[PDB]
């Protein structure tokens, strides 16, 4: 004969839930990525520079040392 | 694309275990009756589902 017992709600209420979108903006502006991207070439293209004419002057001197031996 | 399946699935699982535990049955429950349900909640069901959702 005790009280009723059933499932229920708790006293007061459940907490609220969450249903509506949610995606971040989260990213940098395209000016950056460009800046950074054009930096990147321009360095990697005067690395290159000086790489290229260190194998041109090599190359010149490997072609002078078959000359002195050709005869 | 794949994967969203499987992520989704597994949510798919838990709510059949929510079928299960109101009628016995994962997917064909037959609790829905014309003249109300078959039986009532049990005591910790409601919980569960406030955790899921």
């Amino acid at each position: 004969a005790s009280k009723v017992k059933q499932d229920m709600p708790p006293p007061g209420g459940y907490g609220p839930i969450d249903y509506k979108r949610n995606l971040p903006r989260r990213g940098l502006s395209g000016y950056s990525m460009f800046a950074v991207g054009i930096g990147t070439l321009l360095f990697g293209y005067w690395s290159m520079m000086k790489w290229n004419r260190e194998r041109r002057r090599l190359q010149i001197e490997d072609f002078e040392a078959r000359i002195a031996l050709m005869p | 694309a794949m994967t969203p399946f499987f992520w989704m699935f597994e949510e798919r699982e838990k709510m059949f275990e929510f079928y299960e535990r109101v009628s016995g049955a994962r997917m064909h429950a037959a609790y829905i009756r014309p003249g109300g349900v078959h039986q009532d909640l049990p005591l910790g069901l409601l919980d569960d589902i406030y955790e899921f959702s």
